């Protein structure tokens, strides 16, 4: 999993040597960063329902055709409604992991790796989520670093998505 | 490859919630606690040349039927794949201690290695004797009192301890 | 050469990918640490000389031999005091240059590489230049962080002669 | 590769010089400038499918030909080749901006680049154009007062301007 | 180009091989299906322009949030609707280009070569060019063999799609 | 690799015999019912990625445990990979098809499939549904009755349905 | 085994892609040929000894050194001649295979592969296989595609012995 | 690689344009004259060994210097790699005469041929000799108006010979 | 790899001893019998394709079923792979006759050959055989004693059949 | 070309080692055994004649067909003798150079490289050309090591040839 | 182990080539040279004590500080004196077994092989070992093709030193 | 790569012609001149290193600017890689003297190396120096007239001497 930790042990593994003072002045902008970070991770987790519903009514209104055309890939019965809420806290709760580990380890392992694939095989419009995305970086209620890093890692999944 | 951090995610991931107010207190905690690691790594990593010759030496003073004719340390090739070997497990072993996980040291070190010094005839309890030395000297290293601010680490010590024994049982 | 930036930079370029913040918390360790090490720097590059003697005198109490016995490689002829110091000074000026990058590159490329075949053929001992670096880090006169980048190195090097 | 620091060590070096007052201070002003760096990288990275994406699209409503039959940029695989291209400059420009140094961005990227483009027929002056687009939004992205600290990015937005046009000279 | 004929030669290539009476068989398949393959080819040609009208519109009333929402991508505009059904033209073209080549090396090496990045990046929906696909699949007018292929290489661009 | 042809040939060589008034009738049978085959194959390739899509859907659907957090299935990197297995699955068993014979389906995909799935830890009687869907559908989408010249298939998908078996009993 | 079919498949294999519409405009080419193949193969089976001795005849007429000189290769003794027809027998059976298969795969796996180093290692000149195929080719008989088929693969036997 | 019909296909992509009811008659006549073809392939395929043959013998008669000591055809191993040079030519000749194009020729066995026979010192006339001995033979061969259904082939042979003469322009 | 001396010394090495004089006269009598293992080497090597044909010709009489319809020597293929066997199996035979030691025999050809057979159906029996046979051959060839310096050559006679008897019993 | 010094020299350079007291063993083998070889070559070289003649006819006799049988092949033309004749010249100069380089360096790289490719290809039986070497060795009228010699690298040929 | 005679099936094993007369003459030069290689070995075996007692002094009288300078490297204390005995013995231990094979195998083997890690690890300065080989050298009483070989070898551990 | 012998065999093959009686003279004194060359190789070989050491000092004591900040001998790296190349071209050097011939240094090492040289910006004038002192060196350790059968190496040190004359010619 992509963290500072591992990117700078895979550096110093990877020519057979021991750490030095540049991986660990890497790990020192981790544990650093570690504050606004795990500030950002706490508020994401504190707020996530309240948001996964303002963000899946930013979809819907968006995107009205998926709330009425008829589909297993679109919201337009409860069980819909609720696979894409479901994603929606996926993306989130992805996010909070990210900032938990000071890297895009966890949503490029667990998220990003095959999202193509899927959305392409069940017709799943990328569009969707990039709202979904926009909407909850709008409204996080984050000010200062801790929004740096929610934005950060949301404006890199809307990107994985682009 | 998994830091502290990864573990809890993972362990979170698998059960599919978001981490709770106890898990963001402890990995607070462990970031409040970094500077010490920092520390310890910078140490034994400055000394590691000194801990692996000393380990050495004593190794071969305790058991000089290593480096006899006939012994599997004899010949300056085996010799020299005992000290790498030594440098290995000490090199691996602090890639832990920065992660504050022993999934590198698994993986990348320990896993298979018994069967290895098995198949060529070396013996593990020999190599986890130099393990013991290095823990002791990259103990002492890295605890050393002097030259740094006043504190307690003794929770971090018995973590690299946890590590070194972790290893020696792997190969004894 | 080997930097916390090249390092970034070469890990997002290793597998086709942008930056991630990552690779960001790792330069912001460098930067942090910057004025520490620059500290370092500057204080080693004022008292270069006092010390290089000093260190030149440590070298030649400890091992008398070199300033008496007959070979070139040996410091008995005014030739071979002249390179001696000379060789201090180039490890004392690599310390001030890791220091300065935030890193071991400069010494890596510049020194280490070819130190053994260039002590085996030219019969030079490395227990001359690791005494010659004990003293530095002796009397450098560093306190707190500056001493531990200072220490940092001067100790990389010494294993990489050990 | 080199960063700036690095520079600045290897000129040193050349000359078998310690750094003087001049360069500490230099690269003490570099340091106490960084936040601004990892700004600008931040934002453009974080926005640089928007770019490439509206810069390509632009381009094409400037030059139809590109994407008529016959052009160079007709059918799906040469169009994804071009937005590739893009997204490559781009990225290499950021590795520029990072380092404070062109040197990664010349030699992993525009070394031997026209030369690529001249054998397969594409022409320069409109990846050259391409360059300009994905310039000028950059900067507006990377330069946008709303949402940070204020102060003055004049000397950086310069720099990165610097590494653009370098790049478009490049193919041009 | 991918083809029966470069097919077989480049089986017969890749070991050094003459050819042999398999590579003629092969080629004699390919002879022998060009009768229908021509005619569908023709037909197709010959119908193009009030198909790629029927499909358009095909596509317009599936999806009709494409014609009135605001975006480069969607068709609400005069340029919008000229590139839908330019688009439209080219899969069309690319399946005569197939049934003329007896092969899917035309429409892999002009069109879905890169099909995912540009979808992707530009925002444009599968589903639309698979309704469109549909429509010709649908309305094409062919019968028995020359059917068979129309229908065989439409389907494989919607698999491409898929 | 064999097709029908290429069994009786090895079959026949084994004794050293050549072929017998039995086997050119089989052989010969086999050509008139080619067409059948290659309309098979073409309609089962046609509709590949639905049958896919379909039976994953459904499969998940029966078997939510597979998509909840934890489960084999979770994540879109395991989700592509059980997918793509799927393919992978459904293609094999349309080159046997059009062989008339298991070989290439054994030997290029089932063999060893079973040991694979119990090493990843993913359970193989899930796999074996899925490929009992994508049998049902492959076998009505080829047995459909319309758009074609009316006939007699049955022996034809009592066929492919064996390769199918075969599969799903190759992986539960 | 090469035949067209499994040339077809391994096509389709060896860039994992599913099977398309020119390996079986192949496939067709080979059930197409599969009447004249079919036919040579019959009529070569049903009048197969008549003309191993036909042809062992005209290898003996064309060198009678081999039924008079003294050695273990050459047909001077009865189990020379015996070894001799043998073989005869296995060039026509292989000729039956490969119009069976459609394709060269069973003559080159069972019968070419190793061919040199055994004609080499016993003493056994190529001409007089060539001769009794060249008998074969002269005597089978065939008239129309079926000769075109036979003369195809024994034409593809000597050019391996030549 | 390409055949006719992919010819006139890229060709037709290039402009962007549907073909024309000219071009489709031109594709439906090559398909009408496909048996001719094939026949042509099969013969000069099944006479290959003795057309090499032959026009080697040939050559070395005419020739003799080639096969004297000093010679560049003297040595077996420089005689095989002449007699292969011979095979690969014919070889991809009748790739081109199956394709109904040059491409195939040009691209894997024409194009950077004549600097390889100047580097090495092979006199690439004699190799135009030889390719025009095999040109004749095969001319001969594949137009032997006996055991086949009578018919003019006097277009196809016109091409057969322009791929020979393409080869040999290309190397003398 | 190892020869007698090579032997020799490492087994006074495993011990961390000078060498005795009664290994010194040992290998100094070694060397005075070098002409005969030299002759021994030339002789068997210069015969080796007819040791190898005879040995096959016998055995295939020996044992008919092996080259009828479905043995395991039938095809040119099986029997060009069984006498390069031979041929191999009588190569490192020679290579241990000059080494004056069974090593490289052992490690390069016989070690884990008994598996393979076993995989692939092969009778090792028969292999066994064959060895025999090639073994008498050789020897008849290597003490023939026509036109060479008379002398006693009994000892390294049994050698030889040493060499060849460890290879049979190791595929048997 | 392989010789024991160039075999030497090889395996020196394999391993970016300096030669060794090895490799001086090795030339000196072949310095102290050129005494022999040379002797044979010279021997070899002034009865080259008589030899090529008493080797022909020992062909001509063996094989009796080869002087009546009507093909460009065979010996039944002044033509064919000439290049029978010229052909054991050369077998005889190549066993000559081999005695005089020290090994079989000249004849693998003049005559054995692509020796089955020509036999092939121009139907010339190896045991023509064995028969005649067997007749050079038995008649080139040495004794002792310089036999021993000769026979070697006409053996080698022959082995080559089987 | 390398020795002349395994170079030789090394080399004709690493081309599938049975062995040749080049090859013979290799192992000829190894046993014509076994004289004066089996007689530098006896007698370096016979004196090898008074020998590495002159030489230990050698080393002793050229480094003075090593017999009195604190550390575990130098022969300070018994027991240092005791490993440098050691340590010569087993350099001329090493000589007898290259003069025993042949070759330098088995001080490549043994000895030369990890020799720079070791020197390095342990503080042991190569000039110490060179010293000892030239007293060695110096004084082994040997003359003629047998101090050739000695000398031969015992320079060859100088180079492998320098 | 070529030896003396195998030079003669060639010159003689491609004339097609047997050795004359003058060439078996020439060769015969070759041989007869042996010893002395064994022993030339075996000097040179033996003080290798020292022949090097000796040769760079006095270099670098001639030329100081290539050991100063700056210089193409400065830092470590590029200061091995110089001793490296000095090793490279004694050792290509003996090979040449043992093969009697100067095939193995030109294509192994001087074909090429000027324009190596001159791209990575060395002094082949330099390189060229350090090549004479190892001449001269060599020269006197081979002719050492000091515990040896006295004898005339007139001849064979005027070829050592011709093999280094053409490396530094190569070079400079
Ligand atoms: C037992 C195998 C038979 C036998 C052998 C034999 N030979 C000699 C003498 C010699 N053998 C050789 C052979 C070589 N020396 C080499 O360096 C090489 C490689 C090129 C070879 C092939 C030589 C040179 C001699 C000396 C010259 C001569 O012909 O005498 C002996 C005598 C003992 C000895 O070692 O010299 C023997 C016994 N003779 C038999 O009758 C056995 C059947």
């Amino acid at each position: 999993m992509k963290t500072p930790i591992t990117e700078a042990i895979a550096a110093a593994d990877t020519q057979g040597r021991f750490l030095s003072n540049t991986e660990l002045q890497a790990v020192d902008g981790r544990f650093k960063r570690a504050v606004a970070s795990m500030e950002a991770a706490r508020a994401l987790t504190n707020n996530a329902q309240s948001l996964i519903d303002g963000a899946a009514q930013a979809v819907y209104q968006k995107f009205p055709y998926t709330t009425t055309m008829q589909g297993s890939q679109y919201a337009s019965t409860p069980e819909g409604k609720a696979k894409c809420a479901r994603d929606i806290g996926y993306y989130l709760r992805m996010v909070t992991y990210c900032l938990v580990a000071g890297g895009t380890g966890p949503m490029d392992e667990y998220l990003i790796a095959g999202l193509s694939e899927i959305n392409s095989t069940f017709d799943l419009s990328p569009s969707w989520y990039i709202e979904a995305l926009k909407y909850i970086k709008a409204n996080h209620g984050l000010t200062g670093q801790a929004a740096v890093e929610a934005n950060a890692y949301i404006d890199y999944a809307i990107n994985a998505l682009s | 490859m998994l830091d502290a951090f990864a573990k809890v995610v993972a362990q979170a991931d698998a059960r599919g919630e978001f981490l709770t107010n106890a898990q963001f207190d402890a990995l607070s905690n462990l970031v409040k606690e970094g500077n010490k690691r920092l520390d310890a790594v910078n140490r034994i990593t400055s000394n590691a040349s000194t801990i692996v010759a000393n380990a050495a030496r004593a190794l071969f003073a305790e058991q000089p039927q290593l480096i006899q004719p006939g012994g599997n340390a004899y010949t300056n090739r085996r010799m020299a794949a005992c000290l790498r070997d030594m440098e290995i497990i000490l090199r691996y072993v602090t890639y832990a201690i920065l992660a504050g996980d022993s999934s590198v040291l698994d993986d990348r070190c320990l896993n298979g290695l018994r069967e290895t010094y098995q198949a060529l005839g070396t013996p593990g309890s020999s190599v986890a004797v130099a393990i013991q030395k290095m823990k002791d000297a990259a103990i002492a290293i890295a605890n050393d009192p002097n030259g740094i601010t006043p504190g307690d680490c003794s929770a971090l010590m018995s973590e690299i301890a946890g590590y070194f024994d972790r290893a020696a049982a792997a190969v004894a």
